This record gives C-alpha cells, structure tokens and sequence, in this order.
C-alpha cells in the first residue's frame, strides 16, 4: 500500500535472501584464512562476487523507495545503508581500474620483499623479517637502512597508484553527493533525523582537533621522556631540542611505542607483571585461555559462548600442512555462527588479545536480534573500544590476582603503577598523534588542500609540528611514504583507532562507576559486576539501530566523544612525568636539529 | 483388560521426512490407546509445553480425536508455536487459536534436516496480505502484491514469491538450527470418545 510499507516488505525480503548469502561468503572467506589453497581462493572469490553482484542487485531495487517518505528511523536507517551505490555510480573502466589497483596494492604490500644492496641472495618479507629487526634491534644505521629501503621500494612503486586512487576516489565520492571520500569515511559518523542526536560529518574534524588540544601536553612529557631515554640509548643522534628520528621508534612506521618499553622502562630494578612464566609453569592450554576468558565474559553478566564456537573455531595453529593466517580475527559468520581464528601462544600478548576478541564475539553475538543490515556498531569506534576495555579489564593485577596468574604477595606499589602506565601510554597515548596526523593529511589530500606536487613537504611538516618526528633524511615526490602502512594501502579508515581510544576510556569510566570502584580507574576490573555487564549489554543490544550519540548516552551519560577519562586514566603518569622532566626541555623544534 | 493397538505415535515423531511449516501435515488419531507417558519422559524433546491441559492427566483423560501436526521451523521460531504469538510462523505459516488444549513437542534435528552443502528443502511463507486463522493451511503460491502495480504472475518490482527456502547447514547456531515440531491438538466432541488412555491393570 504505502512505500513505507513496501520498503519493509522490500527489507524482508532482502534480510531473508541477504543473511544466507552473506553466510555463504563469510563461510568461504573461513575456509580460505583457515586454509589457504587455491581452490579456497577460487571458492572466496566466486562467493565474494556473488555477494557483491547480489548488494548491486538488491541496492538497485532498493534506491526505487524514496527515502523522505520514510518516517521509522529503524526502516529509514536500513535504506539508507541499501542505498548507497558505492563504486556503482562509477564508470565501469574506472570502476574495473579502481578494483585492479586496489588489488596491486594489496599485493605489492602483502609480497612486498626488500634487503640490502649487494647482498641480494635472501631477503626479509615485512612480517616477520622488518618486524623483528624494527622491533628489536638497537643500531642506528640497521634500523635506518630497513626503514628508508622499505619506503624506496614500496614507496616508489605506490606513488602513481596512488595518484590514480586518489583522483579515482574522489571521483566516487562526489558521484556520491559527497564534497570528497575524505567526507565519505566521515559519513560513518553521521547522523541525521534524530532530534538532539544529530551528528554532523564537519563536526568530526571539529571534535578530534578539540580532544587533540587536550592530548597534546600528555603527549608532550611523554615525547620528552622518550626523548630523553633515547638519548641515552643512542647518544649522539638525538637532539635536546629537536624531534625523535623517524626509525627509532620502536615499530616500521611510529604506529605504536611499545616495542621501546625496555628502553624506556622508569623501574627496571623493580619487577614486571608478566605472567607468561606462570602459564607455562601451570600449563595453560589456548583452550584454558579461552575458557579463563568466558569465565570473565559469564562473571560481568554476559551470554557465554555457544557450542558452534567451541567446534568451529581454530584456536591453536594447525601445523605445517594446513596454511593459515596467523593474524587474530573474530568473525561473525552469520545465522549465529561467531568463530574466532587465532594463531594462540602462552603469553600474555595473546591472553589479552583473547579477551579482546572475546569482546568482539560477544558485541556481535548481542545484536544478533537486530535485522541483518543493521548488524555492525554504532560507528567503526565501538566495535574496537568493546574489545579494548576487556584487554584494560584483563590487564589489570586484581584479575591476574584473582583467576591465581599472579602470586598474591606480589606487591603493589607506585612505582610498578608507574611502568605500568607508561606501557599503556607508549601503546595507547602514542598512537593518538600518529592516528590524528595521517587522517587529517589523507583528509587534506582528498579535499585538494595539498597539490600533488607538495604531499611529501606538507606531510613531514605535519608530522615534525604534530608527532614530533623528524625525518631521517629528506624525501622527494618519488616516494609513498604513507602507503607503506597496511591500512592506508588497502582502503581503510584510520580515525576508528582515534575514537577507539576515546570511547575506550569513557566505556571504562562509566563501567567502573557501575561497578562501584573506588580507586584509581588503571586499577579498576569489571569482573563479578552485573550492572557493569548490563549497561555495557544495553549498547551492545542495539547495534546500528540507534545513533551512536545515542548509544554512547546509553553508556557513559554523555552525546559526544569525550577526551577526560584518558587524561584521568595516566593522571598518575602525567604528574609523574611532570616531575620527572623537571631538567629536560618539553616540547620540540620543528627545525632540522637532531638529523637531516 | 489387557491392552495392544497403541497410537501410530511413531509415525509422527520418527518420520524420516518432515512438511515444510506452510504445508504442515495434519494426521488425525482415532480409535487407540495413546500412551502419554513415553513421550514426557523422553529425553530426546527440547520443549514439551502444554497448553490447557497437564502432561500427568493426559494418560488417564480420554479424547475424541487427536491432531498431530508436524512441521520443520528454526530454533527462534518455536517461542511462536504458542497462543497469542505473533512473528511470521505465527501470522502466515502456522497459527494456534488462544483457547488451545494440546501440548507444542519441539526438538532439534541438526543431525536429520541439516547438511553441509546446505539444506533448502523446507518452504516458509514469508508475505500474506491477512493473519491465519487458527489450525488454518496456506498451500498457496500466488505473487505477492505489495505494491499498487499487478504483479500479473512475474516476480519483479514489488512482487515477491510468497514460498522462501530455509537455509541449514550443521555448522549454524541453536537459534537458527532445524527444530522438527510436533503440536498434539486435543478435543472432545458430543461422539463417544475413543482417544482414552492407558489403563492399570
Ligand atoms: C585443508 O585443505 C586440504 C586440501 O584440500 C584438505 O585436504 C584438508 O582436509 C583441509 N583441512 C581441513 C581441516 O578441512
Ligand atoms: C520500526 O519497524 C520495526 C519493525 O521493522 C518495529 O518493530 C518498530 O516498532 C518500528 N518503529 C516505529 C517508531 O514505528
Ligand atoms: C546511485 O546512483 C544512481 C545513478 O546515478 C542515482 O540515480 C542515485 O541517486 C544514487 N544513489 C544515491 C544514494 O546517491
Ligand atoms: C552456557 O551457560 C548455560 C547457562 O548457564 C549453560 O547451560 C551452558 O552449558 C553453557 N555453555 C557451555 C558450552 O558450557
Ligand atoms: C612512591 O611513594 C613514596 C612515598 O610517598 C615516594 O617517596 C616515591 O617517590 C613514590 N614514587 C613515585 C614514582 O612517585
Ligand atoms: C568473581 O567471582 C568468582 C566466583 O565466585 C570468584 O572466584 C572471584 O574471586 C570473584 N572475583 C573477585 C575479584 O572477587
Ligand atoms: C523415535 O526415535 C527415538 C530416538 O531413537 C526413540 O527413542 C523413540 O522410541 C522413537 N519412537 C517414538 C514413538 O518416540
């Protein structure tokens, strides 16, 4: 009768046909990653192309509904999903062109092999061969040879692929109606219809540079102190006055700092809390890891996982026969089927990566009631940020403490609170200007705020005035800098780790208030709390189907992204470093001084 | 007396194949002796909720007739075989009236209707204009019309086949598992009533 009527109708159909569609590629794209052989890769791709060609298909029928003359928001939000064309509204030679470069990226990044000049007889793939030498070693012109031939080769082969992508991006995007694809990644943030809850894709660049102004002196002392320890460590290399050289920071790019903990380490003398030891002495199984996990997941309130995981999952490598990713991934196959493929090892790494993928089953498994488009999180943040707060959780030496990984007379002093914040600030505070400072220079690139010609000047520049880090030697327009990171390589959005990290902390603050803590928030554990559990479950109930202001309202009481429960989670870091740079200059100089 | 002749029971739960929910397959039971006890006391059956009657009077009271319908639905789907349910197996495949007496027999059949390449055998109706009546069965397969344009029998733009597969596959969760239902419809009539349980001797 109506179009309201008929869109619903429409969207039943297309749930019921969509769900086992979807269950067949996501089956597929399993039996790839846990066995890769070629027959599986035909298989992935002729399910993968079915998928796309049944959303082509069905966005089609979809975009014949008007969507003004839709007024249930749930109906509307559904359409709007189905709607979209994507890389439809393309030509089909520019469409066919974007697709081939987008896979030679993929596969220049993923058979990407380099080593040194004059010795070319074995070479170093990136995972593992740069990982561990960028991880590990402590020679300054090893650690600079690996980083400036990894970004030569990759750089100048990805130069004018990207040049293409770009152009080929953005000529989607404002086929879209959208002014770039830099505001076609915002649009995941959008929100529009809700009265109060609306939520602007201009607000976004608005509120990370306004929760970055509040980063930026946390960041300060602590690139201070980092700068100061590897002045110890190297010494003639780094400046007092200057940024941290590109290659030192202890991973490929500057992603993360925690590969520079044993460098920058405030109570070496004092012990660690690492409990791997304690797991080898006790023999913890995967299956114990994970078993130890749902004990954690069924203590807060939660549904424990079905029998489909415990039969279907691969927690433990397979062997040498069988091939398979060793990369950890939760995947929520459809029609309650929720896996997780992870290569487990008895440490502590994987235990809280455990946990955190735990946390990504039990967030898909608690919108599983939701229909079958709006089964994701509220935006790309959430998804992650429920799995980061059970590795905050896990982290914790209460529930080290209480599930007897650790000794009940360790001893719990500040200074152990210390080195521990400063490991959570080197993983969690150094990735935030990394994060902020690419996406907003991919944002300046898609919106034609930097010209071609000057994308490498503009971006060292942004990183020496926002990371803090100076480039080795200088670089011209030949290389790709950038791309050499696996996410801006292979299409995806970056800004979900900034507000991952956000909505991390607030979650945090908001369940330790429910569970009634009453210390320190690095202290708190979430574990034996049903109210803890049944406010985290009543935003992991609604998936897609409401606002993310919305949802975040559900949880922490607030209609934006907040930045003051990370500053209150390392305010003992940040008065400790404080203190500790009494002597030291914080704060650096964009000039040349250190190295160039 | 001494008793033999029970009620084909057997034929009903230990089918070898099951109707689809919009096709359920109705078997009227007279003239036996239908022994309750055996199917209560099973472990086999997930749910056994009877509706207007107890399950340990139901081998002494005596009926008319029985009604046994059978039909395949998903593990979600079972809390609509229920009085005053609403969703799709309720509305358009299969309906129970508010003052029901019989008891709803679910158990799931992951091990019989499910394989791996995927079991498309069972139809649900998913679109009827109007709700089912109680005990009523839709055997129809005519286009849907959702919108003011005729469908004139091809199923294009606004017009749905009514009839969709389920799809099971044994790797699925319990909520989304084949579950084989058996509804038990019990009445009595003003005829002599010959459906009597078994007696003590
Ligand atoms: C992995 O693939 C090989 C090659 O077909 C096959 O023989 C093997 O059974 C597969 N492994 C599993 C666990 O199915
Ligand atoms: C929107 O539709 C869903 C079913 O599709 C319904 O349950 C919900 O109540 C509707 N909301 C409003 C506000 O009408
Ligand atoms: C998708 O592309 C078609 C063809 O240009 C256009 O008519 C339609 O409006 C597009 N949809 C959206 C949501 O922009
Ligand atoms: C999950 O919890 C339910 C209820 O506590 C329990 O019956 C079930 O056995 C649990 N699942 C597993 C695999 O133990
Ligand atoms: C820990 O507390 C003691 C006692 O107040 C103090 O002397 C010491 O400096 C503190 N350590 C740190 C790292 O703040
Ligand atoms: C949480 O509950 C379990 C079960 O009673 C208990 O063993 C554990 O010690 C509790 N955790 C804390 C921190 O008390
Ligand atoms: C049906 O099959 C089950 C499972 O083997 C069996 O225990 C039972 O006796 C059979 N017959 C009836 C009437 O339930």
């Amino acid at each position: 009768s109506t179009i309201e009527e008929q869109a619903k109708t429409f969207l039943d159909k297309f749930n019921h046909e969509a769900e086992d569609l979807f269950y067949q590629s996501s089956l597929a794209s399993w039996n790839y990653n846990t066995n890769i052989t070629e027959e599986n890769v035909q298989n992935m791709n002729n399910a993968g192309d079915k998928w796309s060609a049944f959303l082509k298909e069905q966005s089609t029928l979809a975009q014949m509904y008007p969507l003004q003359e839709i007024q249930n928001l749930t109906v509307k939000l559904q359409l709007q999903a189905l709607q979209q064309n994507g890389s439809s509204v393309l030509s089909e030679d520019k469409s066919k062109r974007l697709n081939t470069i987008l896979n030679t990226m993929s596969t220049i990044y993923s058979t990407g092999k380099v080593c040194n000049p004059d010795n070319p007889q074995e070479c170093l793939l990136l995972e593992p061969g740069l990982n561990e030498i960028m991880a590990n070693s402590l020679d300054y012109n090893e650690r600079l040879w690996a980083w400036e031939s990894w970004r030569s080769e990759v750089g100048k082969q990805l130069r004018p692929l990207y040049e293409e992508y770009v152009v080929l991006k953005n000529e989607m995007a404002r086929a879209n109606h959208y002014e770039d694809y830099g505001d076609y990644w915002r649009g995941d943030y959008e929100v529009n219809g809700v009265d109060g809850y609306d939520y602007s894709r201009g607000q976004l660049i608005e509120d990370v540079e306004h929760t970055f102004e509040e980063i930026k002196p946390l960041y300060e002392h602590l690139h201070a102190y980092v700068r100061a320890k590897l002045m110890n460590a190297y010494p003639s290399y780094i400046s007092p006055i200057g940024c941290l050289p590109a290659h030192l920071l202890g991973d490929m790019w500057g992603r993360f700092w925690t590969n520079l903990y044993s460098l920058t380490v405030p109570f070496g003398q004092k012990p660690n809390i690492d409990v791997t030891d304690a797991m080898v002495d006790q023999a913890w199984d995967a299956q114990r890891i994970f078993k130890e996990a749902e004990k954690f997941f069924v203590s807060v309130g939660l549904p424990n996982m079905t029998q489909g995981f415990w039969e279907n999952s691969m927690l433990t490598d397979p062997g040498n026969v069988q091939k398979a990713v060793c990369h950890p991934t939760a995947w929520d196959l459809g029609k309650g089927d929720f896996r997780i493929l992870m290569c487990t090892k008895v440490t502590m790494d994987d235990f809280l990566t455990a946990h955190h993928e735990m946390g990504h089953i039990q967030y898909d498994m608690a919108y599983a009631a939701q229909p079958f488009l709006l089964r994701n999180g509220a935006n790309e943040g959430f998804h992650e940020a429920v799995g980061e707060i059970m590795s905050l959780s896990a982290a914790t030496p209460k529930h080290l403490k209480s599930i007897g990984l650790l000794s009940p007379d360790f001893q719990e002093d500040n200074e152990t609170e210390i080195n521990f914040l400063l490991k959570q600030a080197l993983t969690i505070v150094g990735t935030l200007p990394f994060t902020y400072m690419l996406e907003k220079w991919r944002w300046m690139v898609f919106k034609g705020e930097i010209p071609k010609d000057q994308w490498m000047k503009k971006w060292w520049e942004m990183k020496r005035e926002i990371v803090g880090v100076v480039e080795p030697v200088p670089h011209d327009e030949t290389y790709c800098d950038p791309a050499s990171l696996f996410h801006v390589s292979n299409d995806y959005s970056f800004i979900r780790y900034y507000t991952r990290t956000l909505y991390q902390f607030q979650f945090q603050e908001a369940l330790c208030q429910a569970a009634k803590h009453e210390g320190p928030l690095h202290k708190c554990d979430i574990s034996n709390s049903t109210e803890a559990g049944q406010k985290l479950f009543n935003m992991l109930r609604l998936g897609k189907s409401e606002p993310w202001t919305l949802a975040l309202e559900n949880v922490v009481g607030a209609k934006n992204m907040n930045v003051r429960p990370l500053l209150n989670y390392f305010e003992p870091l940040f008065t400790w470093l404080k203190d500790q740079n009494k002597n030291s200059f914080v704060g650096w100089s964009t000039d040349w001084s250190p190295y160039a | 007396p001494n008793i033999t002749n029970l009620c084909p029971f057997g034929e009903v739960f230990n089918a070898t194949r099951f109707a689809s929910v919009y096709a359920w397959n109705r078997k009227r039971i007279s003239n036996c002796v239908a022994d309750y006890s055996v199917l209560y006391n099973s472990a086999s059956f997930s749910t056994f909720k009877c509706y207007g009657v107890s399950p340990t009077k139901l081998n002494d009271l005596c009926f008319t007739n029985v009604y046994a319908d059978s039909f395949v639905i998903r593990g979600d789907e079972v809390r609509q075989i229920a009085p005053g349910q609403t969703g799709k197996i309720a509305d358009y495949n299969y309906k129970l009236p508010d003052d029901f007496t019989g008891c709803v027999i679910a158990w799931n059949s992951n091990n019989l209707d499910s394989k791996v390449g995927g079991n498309y055998n069972y139809l649900y109706r998913l679109f009827r204009k109007s709700n089912l009546k109680p005990f009523e069965r839709d055997i129809s397969t005519e286009i849907y019309q959702a919108g003011s344009t005729p469908c004139n029998g091809v199923e294009g733009f606004n017009c749905y086949f009514p009839l969709q597969s389920y799809g099971f596959q044994p790797t699925n969760g319990v909520g989304y598992q084949p579950y084989r239902v058996v509804v038990l419809s019990f009445e009595l009539l003003h005829a002599p009533a010959t459906v009597c349980g078994p007696k003590k001797s």
